[PDB]
């Protein structure tokens, strides 16, 4: 009320050489309009003052105005209509670029009247003779879909495949593809053979449309499928990583001697993306990781371009780890525990704990290992580093639990590395080395007195465990170990506020003064020994490689 | 007390600032691009009144203007609020319908109406009349 | 593709540009707040957050987001945003906040013609030549090192990182954040035989009245976001900085304080510790202000001890340890003897074994031109120590 | 007119880069040519909006100077300008403004004095303060000196109070400074106020006759047509008046204390009537006078009739159309509930704050109108509010969620009129906000079913229904499984809550769920075997399967393995 | 064949003549171009090839690392004497992350290399 004058100031002052007569600084004066509006300026008293300049046979100038008019084209779209007299005119004006504008900025506006407008202009253009016209009208058929004439005019894109230049063909298929989303046939013989003849020459956008509409098309004949992936197969060599990744994808939906060729051509490329840019590397590994569980025979002898490199990002370091291990067989092992020892001693905390479960994890998978991932684990527990001593005591638990009796040797050597043990899980590994095996350590009762001095203040991880052991530990040498017990279930059962502790307590209070034989087959006994997608969720992923559900690794309903 | 006193439009460049606080010359400029950080998210029906690093900022938009006069914790931020709307009033009559461009164009005469009513961070004297009498008077000298 | 935004480094849109009206006002601020302001969350180039997916490409600065509600090609995107950068390469020069702001009439004749409805057509610079019309505004040997000394020899080469940084923070009793800043410096002993030359690197969180400032020692050399040096032997202070953004803070006060009359008064005090459970908080000592009129009060504590100090006129509650994910809580009763009273921060100690303001180490490369080893044969050790400074919350 | 062609050529510039090389080729002519008065001062506007876009000036202090000592107002106003705003810390500079400003001092020209007395009150230095503050009182004191320099000069002595108070001592002059109260330009007085205010706060019995002077001038204010604003009698004055109030207590004077009286029962009923203007600056003027006044009530704490006045005429703020009333209202009232006379009034709102709370929008507001709830809870009312927030938290934001779970499981164990009240509300607080829920609030709940036998049909009961939603919190299915596990059998006479049927409940979200949260359901799965035998077949087979007894955990694993064979055997 | 590094801006210095880096001209850069380290087997080949395209200017063969195909100037951390294949050839680079990725490469073949006769010598 105040700072609005429209008599002095910055919009007065606009309006008066917007409304001079020279050309050349009507056209300074739009890009001040432009500019002004960008940082978020309200210029919307200069609306009808900038549609004025729209009567001129200037390009440059005329492209100003279809500019500022694209800005109102969707946040505030009822005003961008109020100069739509303009738009119809300039649709069949000579100098084609201008038609195509006037197709686009049409198109762009969300207002249900303006489909009165895109009516019988629009089915010029679908028909121009301008091939930079009829793909500007083949894209914005979409945008007319996405506000029964115009399912006339969704067999005005099916004639546009039948094209010349191959980029028209390309936004036809581009925008037919989305319509078939909520709703085409690609039957053999002239569309298949179009599409791919198009294939070879359409540029770098369109062989990804065109590549990702065969993916929908389901063949009949064994030979016949065949027939096509000859034709996709040069495809596979194109710089970007967009249509290599496409046509992977058909290739391994057209998989029914020829067999075998197929799947030693696609090593090299799916090779070859990882010299991309790292956001390519990671949309790449997350569909290599993929295909090595549907087809594990393509990528078993490349574990060696699935070495993490140390100036990659961590989102590219943790997916060359997890085809690591699913690459890790008894051929390669010796040179993957090369790997993974020297990654345990990196400088990045967040990587060097996966770095090290993964020893773990090639341990369990690869059974032929278990030694010399158990020798990797006490080289790395003797270099004293806090965040991989107390890691790999967690990775040698679950070998314990997973090959008992075998490498106990070792824990005359974890039990001395009690003080550099503070995360609650790594404590309550050590809790249950020291509570299973108390036969063979000497000084088990000297162990676990050290911990109930401060039995509070600890995760119910650590004291569910301690008590858990400490009860082993009396089974295993009653008489020596009596006021521990006495201890511990004071401890649980009295001083303890936590339900699910103290019941536990009981139930071991229970069982120890009922029969101490009757608990030693409750307690003791020996325990049952004990990270792919099923086949139904994995078999959808792989008729989605490039797309956003293999980089989520979820179905395309979670979107 | 008065802290400061800032005029800034939407785009973000500021059209008045008056420190009545010792500060750096980089921390002058560090707090005037975090006070439009605050006002310019703040829609209509938000309160005037936000609380800013240990004192706070009272503003009110004059639709393509902020005027921000950030004050102690302590403070009537309904009285400043107005004192805010009295300044404008008074740069109404001086400038006759006041824009922007008058205050990029006279920013020297900007600070003879800010001196004239708040001085020394507290408000100086309240009276249109008596500020457009001593304004016009120093018009003509 | 929805929608192209490009944000400066502070995380305000410069220019921005929607494709379909699936994508709404509220998109521009959802990447904002997920994305550019994750505070701990671990970085990834795609993103989804409430059914909306987020594709960005950093250029030195400036976060170049591309938004989209369909089950698009992820490589056709991120193929897309490099050549979509090439082609602005091509007129600006390099891509900087500078240039983008002298080139807004550019950009949204690019972003049309390059970008049709989220379909990418030709990019090729060659032909748009004929279809953009307007034009882009343009913007030795070192010798001996000094600060280290030559021969040197160790029985072991070991390496030692300290991330040494301290919170300060005021906030509000309702929960408002309405100052922080973390002071920081990176402590590096280099244990290191011969003369190394060692590339060390760190994730994006540091920028090359608190203001965010950065200096360095003077053997870094700047030139990626990578430095490398030839480290001084022994105690050496690698870098040494001030940040304000996504500050992490470990800890909340919630002081419920209530005044009963004049001659009685309560205090219910609550601790969470805002951090991930495996880690532990340690030396932590929350000093509670009493009036001046204080007789004496009745504490108790779930977890710790606390004791009245006349001397200070405030109550301070010390714990040991605090697990992360966790609450504590103080009470107390205060009587008066019968103005209004004054209320100082609630202040508060603490150290916690994680960096807050989201300083991380990625990687550190030792070489060594004429020795017999390498970056796998030398220890490396990596430690945080988080600190608070002046970390007050009012009462 | 050659200031404006240069701002225009900078506005005019298409570049950052073609501002910095028009600067510096103006910057590079304004050094060439260090004139005429008018050149000279048309410079120095140059060089100071050079200045205020951010670029660094290293030059032109002492063509500034040369401007102070000038005779025309414009040479000498931008000559000062220039001073305030770039501080200088040459020693020479400021021997050369000091004697400028003494020039002008000592001129009776009362324009000359308003440039000097603004320049010390901006610059405020300690050299500027040195030389000075034993003159500013000379002037403020001085009969000759013209009320628009008395405004002036009790400001700059202001800030030299406020920048170095040792160097301004009181002493003979502030006897005279309270008789501008009396003074008839209100200007001259706005300008008192404020410094009799600062200068009490820390010798407040030396200005202690002020108190007197104050009631008496706002006594006639509230009950002047240059200083009304919109239909109000001076109400930036009026409000400095109720400031200056507040640093003392009621006075010794009672009937000056009588007065004050009847001046804060004026603005009161004025309140209470229509308003004399549609517009928000009439409403806005008129409350900043209102709730000065309401805050000196609560500082005395001494006439509890105005508190209940009071209290009563916040209330009516809270159904009111602007955001700026609501949110200060509800703070006033935090402050107000605190006291001993008008607690029991803010009580009598408790039905006004509750539909405040449900129907804000803004997030500032909101949770001021939590802490309003929280300040006037007490015995009496501590059922209303802990049920009406238990309302509210199944529809609330994840916003304010935090500190309103906070907030009823400490009035609820505080205020707890029974043990089956305090039962009931934690469990339903649990349901509706379980991952806020500490521990040692869900602890304790737990304690109070295993002490109290009356509670344990109810407890576990409610608990059991609490499960049948599809969308259980961790927190609830933990205290699901420990009560149900000890108590299904008060409840297994229910058909609908059959022994088989509460271990179906349970197994359906023994999955999606957390580790501890499974291991807590083990130990209830085998206290069905004790208290169900019935069920004995369909819990056996669950714990010995693979997906427990092969289960990766350890205590997920020896949990199951022990349950196995207590079942057994 | 695998390719180890690709440095663009890398700079040829004819040399005039131990090996000291201000005895150079480092002012006329006799050929610039493209660096790319490939490697094949158990040896590493440092191509050079010129930055539009990319015949091959130079080619060295190594063999081992700290051997006598690439020697390091004792000035500077940037500047290389190489062998072509012969004659003596400088190199330069741009700064030290340069000479950095280009000395890491080498020696992270070499380390492949004496890992794959080691796992032959078992």
């Amino acid at each position: 009320k105040y700072f609005t004058t429209n008599k002095k100031g910055e919009i007065f002052e606009l309006k008066a050489e917007l409304n001079n007569e020279k050309k050349e600084k009507r056209k300074e004066a739009v890009k001040k309009v432009i500019a002004a509006m960008t940082v978020g300026k309200d210029v919307s008293s200069l609306f009808p003052d900038v549609v004025n300049c729209m009567q001129t046979d200037n390009l440059e100038l005329k492209k100003l105005v279809y500019l500022y008019l694209m800005n109102y084209a969707k946040s505030q779209p009822d005003m961008a209509i109020m100069a739509v007299n303009s738009f119809v005119k300039d649709c069949e004006d000579p100098n084609p670029l201008i038609r195509a504008l006037a197709v686009r900025t049409m198109g762009c506006i969300r207002v249900d009247k303006i489909t009165e407008y895109l009516c019988e202009p629009l089915r010029k253009c679908l028909k121009d003779e301008d091939p930079y016209v009829r793909k500007t009208a083949a894209v914005c058929v979409a945008k007319l879909h996405d506000i029964v004439e115009d399912q006339g005019f969704l067999d005005s894109l099916r004639d546009l495949i039948a094209d010349s230049n191959p980029m028209v063909v390309a936004n036809a298929v581009a925008a037919l593809s989305e319509i078939s989303e909520s709703h085409l046939l690609d039957l053999n013989p002239q569309n298949i053979n179009k599409l791919l003849t198009a294939l070879n020459e359409c540029t770098e956008w369109g062989q990804i449309f065109i590549l990702d509409c065969l993916s929908n098309y389901n063949p009949k004949d064994d030979r016949e499928a065949q027939s096509i992936c000859e034709r996709v197969t040069p495809r596979l060599s194109h710089a970007n990583s967009a249509v290599v990744l496409s046509a992977v994808k058909v290739l391994m939906k057209f998989l029914e001697d020829y067999y075998n060729m197929l799947l030693k051509k696609l090593a090299p490329p799916l090779v070859t993306l990882l010299s991309g840019e790292p956001e390519v590397q990671y949309v790449a590994l997350r569909n290599i990781n993929l295909i090595v569980q549907k087809r594990p025979e393509i990528l078993k002898q490349e574990i060696k371009v699935f070495f993490v490199k140390y100036n990659d990002p961590i989102y590219v370091k943790l997916e060359k780890l997890d085809i690591m291990i699913r690459l890790a067989s008894q051929a390669n092992i010796a040179q993957v525990l090369a790997e993974l020892k020297e990654y345990a001693t990196e400088v990045d905390v967040d990587f060097v704990r996966k770095a090290v479960r993964a020893i773990g994890r090639c341990a369990i998978k690869v059974e032929q290992s278990a030694e010399r991932c158990v020798s990797t684990l006490l080289d790395l527990i003797q270099t004293k580093v806090n965040y991989v001593v107390q890691e790999a005591i967690v990775v040698i638990r679950d070998i314990f639990r997973k090959y008992p009796n075998k490498y106990e040797s070792i824990i005359a050597t974890l039990c001395e590395n009690l003080d550099s043990l503070d995360e609650p899980d790594a404590r309550a590994a050590m809790i249950w080395i020291v509570g299973e095996y108390a036969e063979r350590i000497d000084n088990a009762d000297e162990l676990l007195e050290s911990f109930l001095e401060g039995f509070h203040d600890e995760s119910t991880q650590v004291q569910l465990t301690l008590l858990t052991a400490i009860v082993k530990l009396f089974l295993k040498k009653p008489s020596e170990t009596q006021e521990l017990v006495q201890q511990v279930l004071s401890l649980a059962t009295q001083d303890s506020d936590n339900p699910d502790l103290r019941d536990r307590g009981y139930i071991y209070w229970r069982l120890l003064s009922t029969d101490p034989v009757t608990a030693k087959e409750v307690v003791l006994s020996e325990k049952p020994l004990i990270d792919l997608i099923e086949p139904t969720l994995l078999d959808e992923l792989i008729c989605h490689i490039g797309s956003l559900a293999s980089v989520y690794h979820k179905p395309p309903n979670a979107f | 007390m008065i802290r400061f006193i800032l005029i800034q439009n939407r785009a973000g460049k500021t059209r008045l600032a008056k420190w009545y606080m010792q500060f750096d010359d980089d921390e002058k400029q560090k707090l005037i691009e975090e006070v439009h950080a605050v006002v310019t998210v703040r829609d209509a029906k938000h309160t005037n009144f936000v609380e800013f690093r240990n004192f706070k900022i009272i503003y009110r938009r004059y639709a393509g203007l902020y005027f921000c006069i950030c004050v102690d914790v302590n403070d009537n931020n309904l009285a400043y609020l107005e004192a805010i709307h009295n300044f404008v009033e008074v740069l109404n009559e001086y400038f006759h319908n006041v824009c922007e461009l008058d205050l990029v164009f006279n920013f020297y005469k900007v600070y003879t109406v800010v001196d004239e009513m708040f001085l020394a961070g507290e408000i100086r004297e309240t009276s249109q009349t008596k500020v457009l009498k001593q304004l016009l008077m120093l018009q003509s000298l | 593709i929805g929608g192209l935004f490009i944000y400066n480094h502070k995380g305000e849109v410069l220019i921005s540009r929607v494709y379909r009206d699936d994508i709404g006002r509220n998109a521009v601020d959802a990447f904002r707040v997920n994305v550019i302001h994750a505070r701990q969350q671990v970085r990834s180039p795609v993103t989804n957050i409430a059914r909306t997916s987020f594709f960005h490409v950093k250029r030195s600065n400036i976060w170049l987001a591309a938004v989209t509600k369909q089950n698009v090609n992820a490589a056709m995107v991120f193929e897309f945003l490099y050549k979509m950068c090439d082609v602005m390469a091509a007129y600006f020069g390099k891509i900087s906040e500078e240039n983008i702001k002298n080139n807004f009439v550019l950009i949204y004749e690019l972003l049309d013609e390059i970008l049709d409805f989220g379909y990418p057509q030709n990019s090729e610079t060659g032909a748009l030549k004929t279809f953009i019309t307007q034009q882009g505004i343009k913007s030795q040997v070192t010798g001996q090192i000094g600060w280290r000394r030559e021969g040197i020899k160790y029985r072991r080469n070991e390496l030692f990182l300290d991330v040494l940084e301290s919170v300060n923070l005021l906030m509000s009793p309702q929960g408002q954040v309405l100052s922080a800043h973390v002071s920081g410096r990176v402590v590096m002993k280099s244990y290191l035989s011969g003369m190394p030359e060692c590339k060390f690197g760190m994730n994006d969180k540091i920028v090359i009245i608190a203001i965010d400032d950065c200096t360095f020692h003077q053997c870094v050399r700047l030139s990626e976001r990578s430095i490398s040096f030839i480290p001084p032997d022994g105690e050496f202070e690698l870098m040494r900085y001030r940040t304000t953004k996504d500050i992490i803070l470990p800890f909340r006060v919630i002081p419920l304080v209530r005044e009963v009359g004049r001659t009685k008064l309560e205090v219910k005090v609550v601790i969470k510790s805002n951090f991930k459970p495996s880690l532990l908080a340690q030396k932590i000592e929350v000093r509670i202000p009493t009036p001046l009129n204080t007789s004496g009060v009745q504490v108790i504590c779930m977890k710790g001890k606390a004791k009245y100090k006349a001397s200070e006129n405030a109550i301070v509650w010390k714990i040991k340890r605090m697990a992360g994910m966790k609450e504590s809580q103080i009470s107390a009763e205060i009587e008066l003897l019968p103005k209004k009273w004054a209320r100082p921060p609630i202040s508060m100690n603490f150290e916690v074994p994680f960096a807050p303001s989201g300083l991380k180490v990625r990687y550190l490369k030792v070489f060594e031109p004429k020795l017999n080893y390498s970056d796998h044969d030398v220890i490396k050790w990596v430690r945080y120590i988080g600190r608070s400074g002046i970390y007050e919350t009012r009462c | 007119r050659g200031l404006a062609v240069f701002i225009s050529d900078i506005r005019n510039c298409k570049s950052k880069e073609a501002e910095i090389k028009r600067i510096n080729k103006e910057l590079a002519n304004i050094r060439s040519k260090f004139l005429d008065g008018y050149s000279k001062k048309k410079y120095v506007c140059k060089l100071l909006f050079i200045f205020l876009l951010g670029h660094d000036i290293d030059f032109g202090h002492m063509e500034a100077v040369n401007l102070l000592s000038s005779n025309r107002y414009t040479e000498k106003q931008i000559g000062y300008l220039f001073i305030s705003v770039l501080v200088n810390s040459n020693s020479e500079l400021i021997r050369l403004i000091n004697n400028a400003i003494k020039n002008d001092l000592a001129s009776r020209n009362p324009t000359f004095m308003g440039l000097a007395l603004h320049c010390i009150a901006n610059v405020g230095s300690r050299e500027m303060a040195e030389a000075f503050a034993g003159e500013i009182p000379k002037i403020l004191v001085a009969g000759d000196t013209m009320d628009s320099v008395k405004q002036s000069a009790a400001l700059c002595l202001l800030r030299l109070y406020r920048t170095s108070p040792d160097l301004v001592p009181m002493g003979d002059w502030t006897s005279r400074v309270v008789h501008l109260l009396n003074d008839q330009h209100l200007g001259v007085v706005t300008a008192a106020t404020s410094l009799i205010t600062t200068l009490a706060q820390k010798n407040p019995e030396e200005f202690k006759t002020s108190v007197s002077l104050a009631v008496s001038r706002l006594s006639r204010i509230v009950t002047l047509q240059d200083y009304t604003y919109y239909f109000v009698p001076a109400p930036w004055l009026s409000v400095k008046l109720l400031r200056l109030l507040q640093c003392y207590p009621p006075p010794e004077d009672p009937a000056v204390r009588g007065r004050l009286t009847e001046c804060l029962e004026t603005i009161l009923n004025k309140a209470q009537e229509p308003p004399k203007s549609k517009k928000v600056q009439h409403s806005n003027a008129k409350n900043a006078v209102l709730f000065e006044a309401i805050s000196l009530i609560i500082h005395h704490d001494s006439e509890p009739n105005l508190l209940v006045r009071a209290c009563n005429q916040l209330g009516q703020f809270l159904q009111h159309r602007e955001t700026n009333l609501r949110y200060l209202a509800l703070e006033s009232m935090c402050t107000l509930a605190s006291s001993e006379f008008s607690h029991e009034a803010v009580k009598t709102h408790i039905e006004t704050v509750i539909n405040a709370l449900k129907t804000e929008r803004d997030v500032s507001v909101r949770q001021r109108a939590v802490d309003l709830l929280y300040a006037m809870c007490d015995r009496s009312n501590a059922q209303q509010i802990v049920a009406e927030m238990l309302s509210y938290l199944e529809t609330a934001d994840y916003s304010i969620r935090e500190e309103i779970v906070l907030k009823v499981a400490i009035l609820a164990e505080k205020y707890a009129v029974d043990y089956t009240w305090y039962v009931d509300t934690i469990l339903n607080l649990i349901r509706i906000a379980g991952d806020y829920v500490s521990e040692e609030v869900w602890y304790r709940v737990i304690q109070i079913v295993i002490n109290r036998d009356d509670v344990q049909g109810y407890a576990a009961k409610t608990v059991f229904e609490a499960l049948q939603a599809p969308a259980c919190h961790e927190n609830l299915v933990k205290v699901g499984g420990y009560i149900l596990g000890e108590f299904g059998n008060l409840i297994a006479g229910d058909p609908r809550s059959s022994p088989l049927i509460q271990f179906n409940l349970l197994h359906s979200k023994f999955h999606l769920c957390s580790v501890p949260t499974r291991a807590l359901l083990l130990s209830t799965y085998i206290k069905f075997v004790n208290l169900f035998p019935e069920v004995k077949a369909t819990i056996q087979d669950v714990l010995r399967s693979d997906s427990q007894l092969k289960n990766a955990d350890v205590e997920l694993q020896q949990r199951a393995v022990e349950y196995l064979r207590l079942s057994t055997v | 064949e695998s390719v180890l590094c690709v440095k663009p801006e890398v700079h040829v210095y004819r040399i005039p003549p131990g090996y000291r880096a201000s005895e150079w001209q480092l002012d006329q850069p006799s050929w610039s171009g493209r660096l790319r380290i490939t490697a094949k087997g158990k040896v590493a080949y440092i191509k050079l090839e010129d930055r539009t395209s990319g015949e091959l200017f130079a080619q060295a063969p190594v063999d081992q690392f700290p051997g006598t195909a690439v020697e390091s100037v004792t000035d500077s951390s940037r500047y290389f004497v190489i062998r072509i294949e012969r004659a003596f050839i400088g190199l330069g680079f741009g700064d030290r992350g340069d000479a950095f990725d280009f000395n890491v490469a080498l020696q992270d073949h070499f380390k492949w290399v004496k890992q794959q006769c080691e796992f032959a010598k078992q």
